[PDB]
């Protein structure tokens, strides 16, 4: 199993998500943010991969945010650069399997973190 | 695990042909190769086989076979090293980056070899008898130290920067 | 005696060098045969100065 913790939450501009992962990342190689807020349904926010460091970012946030990773401390971060008030949300860190299907389905994932609200 | 991908780019185009006009899409990926195997299993090697060689200056100058072996051992390390190498991969005939590096320490490692016989020339053939011997040792334990320390500076400086 | 070891030390790592891909990063077996060479490469600095001093 894979145990994700999130820091970087509270009301807001620009600010920093972070999530820290313990356990068998091997086998999860890829980590994904998400957000979920009342009445709508949970979002893919991007993508990092453990020693690979490529992304992919969803098209509201593209050019706005990024991600990036600490392999040795194993730590996923996403710059939350010029938010805007519709991003407030609770943001997810997620795990994906090596086999699992798309990046932007929630579904494929398994271990999730807790999740940091955000108010903008 | 060579490489990881900094890009991949979509095109579309016409291709002509004798036969007529065809449709292309490319799909195309930007390679660049992790150095980490390489500074493990071949660069370091290198560099200690070329450390190697500088025991020889504090070695006695009358013990001339000790000073023989450990060149000569030097410089047939750094031959098998470099011919190992190239089985490896295509036989393409110009020289790459690594080849330049160990033709490098093959001068130097042989230059060392060069120097013993200088100074064993000058110590049992041709001040000269007594002092220019233990002289050249002296220059030598950090010319050459210093002087393959500013070849391997400026190599990384070209290939890496530039 | 010493450089026949260095170049026996070296002669390992060419064998594994073939039997696994071409990783970048340090294995556990890496980090051994790497303290092995030390070891055996100090062994050869041990007379480099030993040999110094006395003759000197
Ligand atoms: C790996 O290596 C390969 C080969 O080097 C790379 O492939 C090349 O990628 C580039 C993009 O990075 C491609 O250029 C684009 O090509 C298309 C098609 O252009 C063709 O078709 C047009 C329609 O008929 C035609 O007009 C064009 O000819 C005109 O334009 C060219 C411009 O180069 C000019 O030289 C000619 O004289 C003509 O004026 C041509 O036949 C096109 O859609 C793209 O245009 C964009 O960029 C231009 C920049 O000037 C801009 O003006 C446009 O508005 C538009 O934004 C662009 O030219 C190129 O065709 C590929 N070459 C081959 C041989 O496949 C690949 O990128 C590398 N990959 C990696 C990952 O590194």
């Amino acid at each position: 199993q894979v145990q994700l913790v999130e820091s970087g939450g509270g009301l807001v501009g620009s600010l920093r998500l972070s999530c820290a992962a313990s356990g068998h990342t091997f086998n999860y190689p890829i980590m994904g943010w998400f957000r979920q807020a009342p009445g709508k349904e949970r979002e893919f926010v991007g993508a990092i991969s453990w020693s690979g460091g490529s992304t992919s970012y969803a098209d509201s946030v593209k050019d706005r945010f990024t991600i990036s990773r600490d392999n040795a401390k194993n730590t996923v971060y996403l710059e939350m650069n010029n938010l805007k008030p519709e991003d407030t949300a609770v943001y997810y860190c997620a795990a994906k399997g090596r086999y699992s299907g798309g990046l932007y389905y929630p579904t494929n994932y398994d271990y999730w973190g807790q999740g940091t609200q955000v108010t903008v | 695990p060579q490489f990881s991908i900094v890009e991949h780019r979509l095109v579309s185009r016409n291709v002509v042909f004798a036969t007529g006009a065809y449709p292309r899409l490319s799909l195309s990926f930007r390679l660049k190769r992790n150095i980490g195997y390489f500074i493990l299993q071949t660069y370091m090697p290198s560099i200690l086989i070329t450390i190697l060689s500088w025991v020889s200056f504090w070695i006695n100058y009358d013990a001339s076979a000790a000073r023989v072996a450990l060149g000569i051992t030097t410089v047939l390390t750094m031959t098998t090293i470099n011919t190992h190498l190239r089985e490896t991969l295509p036989k393409i005939p110009y020289v790459k980056a690594i080849d330049m590096y160990l033709m490098g320490c093959f001068v130097f490692v042989f230059l060392a070899l060069l120097e013993y016989a200088f100074v064993n020339y000058i110590f049992f053939s041709q001040e000269l008898y007594k002092g220019r011997a233990a002289a050249i040792d002296r220059w030598s334990r950090i010319v050459f130290p210093f002087t393959f320390s500013l070849f391997n500076l400026v190599y990384w400086l070209y290939y890496v920067n530039s």
